[PDB]
């Protein structure tokens, strides 16, 4: 339900410095952060996909697939004799 | 009773206040079940 930040009308109350970051804040830094990508190396910031994401995804899957294989064939030493 | 003449002119306005009802939205309600 409520949401909301009315405007402090009191000079005397608190003003609240030195602001963290949410995660809201890094996810909208993170999506714009990808818009100027795209608009830079392609001429799209439409974003209706975002071939650039799928890409650092991918290599990332490979990094998971290796560390995994990795931790699997540690344990499957280890276990067996 | 005064020897001396004094003169009404316009009142110092008064430090300005204001009667602006503040409406506050009620709680959330509790996740309906």
């Amino acid at each position: 339900f409520s949401s909301r930040t009315p405007v402090n009308e009191n000079p005397d109350g608190v003003q609240y410095r030195r602001g963290f970051v949410t995660r809201h804040q890094v996810s909208g830094w993170r999506f714009v952060m990808r818009r100027i990508a795209s608009g830079v190396a392609l001429h799209d910031t439409r974003m209706l996909v975002d071939p650039l994401r799928t890409q650092s995804r991918a290599v990332l899957t490979g990094a998971l697939i290796l560390v995994t294989g990795l931790v699997g064939c540690f344990i499957f030493s280890l276990f067996r004799p | 009773m005064s020897r001396l003449i004094f003169e009404h002119q316009r009142r110092l306005t008064p430090p300005t206040t204001r009667k602006g009802t503040i409406t506050i939205e009620p709680p959330p309600q509790l996740p309906r079940v």
